[PDB]
């Protein structure tokens, strides 16, 4: 049904009301109370609401336009119009000239080479605010979500035909930056983002976007004295996945799983359904074989009068008895089956299920 | 809980089709959707599966390269692209439902998969 | 097909009739993901039985299964006119995928 | 000419007039030399290549991941199973998870499961192995004169070459480990790597035939799957401090050569001086090496001439072969002023 | 002789693409750079471009860099220029016209005797 | 397709005399480098190259053809004209960008 088969998984009482909970991703609580019906609380989604893109860090880049500007000895240095367009990234170099090149004088000539940058694969740096912080809980019943904000700490949900539950839960993002890549994403220190060796620009949405630091990416080399060259250092994908493997993983979507949230369960406006119903004078049918669910508690599976209380006793050689871990048993309809948990008898002895089916594990 | 298929297409051997599944009654994003056909007087067969969440697929290994399953969120609607189509394709294409667990992720079906079917769209080649 | 069903199968009407669907130990006895559609003609499968035993809300209690080893049957007592269809057995193997059935043709004398 | 407006240009002298000279080529350079009445040359390598390289290894900079296959089992049913987890394509893990009614399970516990991806490399590059044996050294000699290629091999090392018109020069050359190193060749670069360094990439690598077999492949794909990506930025990072070559053999530094001119003979010493008027066709310009270099016409029906000169000659003896043609001359000027003389007239004030 | 023969007379579509040829013979083929040339009705000489035959390296005017494709076969001898999305303006002869690579092999600076010999030319009317 | 070189429409002179074509351009391709050459066309015939490094000429070309340079502009000049000079001449020169431009040519004609 929910919350069963699940290995870590907790059980919680309330106190000699109120109920004490932790929860976690991956996992899930059943609290039981006196007179209070069983409930499966699990931390289904923790997410960042709504984030800013602070920057673009170009991981693969490419180039066009490239222009070069030469000049004779005695005659100064190149001048390119690109080296005032950011679009471009230039670099000046002194090469032989002389006749042979069409010089009139010999010596070293001034030369400056540009090349157009654009980046053809980027990753994303977004910013996550402590107040955009959004757990989503779910609260199920033994055969309704709440969302939480560190604005609204406290969340008053109504569960139909049981009453209205209370939820008091209590959880430096802003000193944090979310690298986010094709689909990834990680929590990463701000100061080390910023000092990240990419060209980058600021996510603004606009198109034809102006990169700072594009010399991280692209940079020249002069061969002896009679070139210049200029070189893409190439794709920096599998150097940003290793340094972010030690990094605190999420997923991307938003959701965060480094959270937990401890959380406190008002039971005082719950009311248990069923009292009212009588009990059951049929025959149930096993549906399946009872099974051990890793906690010692076994799964009955029945199948079917009217909405009903479900007759469970324990009976040794002679003698009967009373524990369940879902609380008041009820049919609803004959042809839907009903799952029940029971806290196991010890002692071989006699299940009876009904006024009756006789099961012994 | 209702699921539309697209109408009847009849295309030529070497063409491509490409039928939808338009979702109501729920929520589309919770469920993953499964495709079968079911060749003239055959049994049904099993394609593969999207889920509606993320987008994760896996395919049957019959139809893994020429088979593409895809979804529109706003549309609320699964897609089915078989390429190369060959004359034994001719068959009807249903569309069938599974719900996800709660992190949206579909490792393991429910035990009522397959609940809810399409009326099937019928695709001679 | 990775799953054996009977080829065709009839009964009288109010006749208690039984249709077989024989796998592995991969699909069939390795787990409870057995499921029987009834496909009428022309029509889309509908969904009779599910986890081997049960069955959703809106089939009647007419329709009951069981499982052995690699082989579950799904059981039809008191026939009626109404069932007379193709039914389909299916499974989620190890490896997962689903596969059906040959499917059995139920036939109403 | 040639030789002259490079920057790193060498002057040799036959010491005390010998016919022999001994130099250094390195690339990007040319050299100079001079002897008594022998003509002046210039010295230069052109190419330097390793002929036959065999490639020892091929490393996976960026794969792909294909056809996922997993195999789940209920508790107490054993261990998962794929055909794949014997096929060395695959990359597969084991693992286990939560099981019962739930996912189709009589038992609730942990049930065994394993994955696999099949890994395909979709960008490579290559680790050569370079053998001294397999060096060629190209030189090219030429006359300097206002108006020849010889290979070299560590097993040919001395070489006779013919200049026509003027006789034959012979070279001696040395070329100046290959055992212990490796060439990482890339896109369309190359660097010169130790061995061990190499050989302890972190990257999946294979010796392969097409449709190879890659070893240790957990370095790009583990375990959801994840593919590290494309690792070629960061090799290009790690070899910024290497040595750049070209690849295609490939071309690679120095070598100390000898040559002997003994049998190098001298072309129009028999010609008369030229008695008109030289005309500057082009102004008088300093090398970088304080050289000057004039372009001048003749002006008279004299015939092939020698030009007179006075003030030390880097160009040996100029010739005006037409009056129509100019003649380009280069000479080495005393340092300070000094007057260069052309003809017996043209005078020229330098410093 | 020093001779180089380019392709006939090739009349195109507006919008089509044309590859004009350009043999060469009486020379090293790899040891030049191979420049082309056009020619409209009553106007001048236009520079496209000039690809050198020894590493593959070329250079496009920025008035056709994203509409040519200079390419070269060794084994022909042979240079090849294609001019793409034609317009009824590029109705021009193409010529071809050669210089000299340095002694690496490299093409960053011409020398001063070059396009010495020209292609027949290939008149293209679109 | 304007010309980055400027030289005259046309050009005339009569048989012997010496006739002079001008070449103005910038600083960055004709006042900036000797890389200034001179063509001639006949009509219907391919460039045939006439000067090249400003004064320098190949060895099939006469020498009444001579050729020289000024701040950024060029001349060719010709002496001693005869009908067999008449031809279109274009003057080029390889620019600061890597680039190669030519004049709008002059049509020579011998009255
Ligand atoms: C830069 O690229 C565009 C591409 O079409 C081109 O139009 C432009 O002219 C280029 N270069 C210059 C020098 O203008």
């Amino acid at each position: 049904m929910r919350c069963v088969g699940v290995g870590n998984r907790d059980f919680v009482e309330g106190l000699s009301t109120w109920v004490d909970v932790v929860l976690e991703h991956g996992g899930c609580v059943t609290t039981m109370a006196k007179n209070k019906p069983t409930l499966d609380i699990e931390l289904q989604k923790t997410e960042a609401t709504q984030l800013a893109t602070l920057r673009k860090l170009c991981i693969e880049g490419k180039i066009t336009n490239i222009t070069t500007d030469s000049r004779c000895p005695t005659q100064g240095e190149a001048i390119l119009p690109e080296e005032q367009d950011q679009n471009y990234v230039c670099k000046h170099t002194y090469v032989d000239r002389g006749w042979g090149n069409g010089c009139g004088l010999f010596g070293k000539g001034s030369l400056v080479t540009c090349a157009k940058f654009q980046c053809l694969e980027s990753i994303e740096g977004k910013v996550v605010q402590h107040e955009n912080l959004k757990y989503t809980v779910i609260i199920t019943v033994h055969t309704v979500t709440a969302e939480i904000t560190p604005q609204a700490s406290t969340v008053e949900a109504i569960l139909p035909e049981y009453g209205t539950l209370g939820l008091e839960c209590s959880p430096d993002f802003n000193e944090m930056i979310l690298l986010t890549m094709k689909n990834k994403a990680w929590m990463v220190h701000r100061q080390w983002f910023f000092d990240l060796p990419l060209p980058w620009t600021s996510g603004a949405t606009t198109e034809t976007p102006t990169w700072n630091r594009k010399e991280l990416l692209v940079t020249f080399k002069n061969a002896h004295a009679k070139k210049q060259e200029v070189v893409v250092l190439g794709s920096q994908e599998g150097a940003m996945h290793t340094a972010l493997t030690g990094a605190t993983e999420i997923q991307n979507g938003t959701s965060i799983f480094a959270g937990h949230l401890k959380c406190r369960l008002k039971m005082d406006k719950l009311e248990l359904k069923g009292m009212s119903y009588a009990m059951c004078l049929n025959t149930f049918v096993l549906k399946k074989e009872v099974s051990e669910t890793q906690h010692g508690t076994i799964l009955i599976k029945v199948e079917y009068d009217a909405p009903c209380k479900i007759p469970f006793s324990t009976e040794d050689g002679q003698g009967k008895a009373h524990r369940l871990i879902t609380a008041n048993p009820v049919v609803t309809k004959k042809e839907e089956p009903v799952n029940i948990e029971a806290e196991p008898p010890f002692g071989e002895s006699n299940i009876v299920i009904g006024i009756a089916l006789k099961i012994n594990w | 809980v209702q699921l539309v298929e697209s109408g009847a297409e009849v295309k030529k051997p070497g063409a491509s089709v490409k039928v939808s599944c338009k979702a109501s009654g729920y929520t589309f994003t919770s469920y993953a959707m499964h495709w079968v056909r079911q060749a003239p007087g055959q049994r049904l067969e099993w394609m593969g599966w999207i889920n509606a969440g993320n987008g994760n697929t896996k395919y049957s290994q019959k139809f893994q390269d020429r088979v593409t399953i895809t979804r529109d969120t706003s549309a609320s609607t699964a897609y089915m692209e078989l390429s190369s189509l060959r004359s034994e394709d001719t068959a009807i294409y249903y569309c069938a439902r599974d719900k996800v667990d709660d992190y949206g992720d579909y490792w393991f079906p429910t035990l009522w998969y397959f609940d809810y079917w399409g009326q099937g769209t019928l695709v001679t080649v | 097909s990775a799953l054996t069903q009977p080829a065709s199968v009839s009964g009288s009407p109010g006749q208690s009739i039984t249709i077989s669907c024989t796998g592995t130990s991969s699909d069939v006895g390795g787990f409870n993901y057995v499921s029987w559609f009834q496909q009428h003609p022309g029509k889309a499968p509908k969904l009779m039985l599910y986890d081997v035993t049960s069955r959703p809300s809106g089939v009647s209690s007419r329709f009951s299964g069981s499982k052995s080893g690699n082989t579950a049957s799904l059981t039809i007592s008191g026939l009626q006119a109404e069932d007379e269809a193709d039914y389909y057995c299916s499974s989620h193997t190890s490896r997962g995928t689903w596969v059906f059935g040959g499917g059995t043709k139920l036939t109403v004398l």
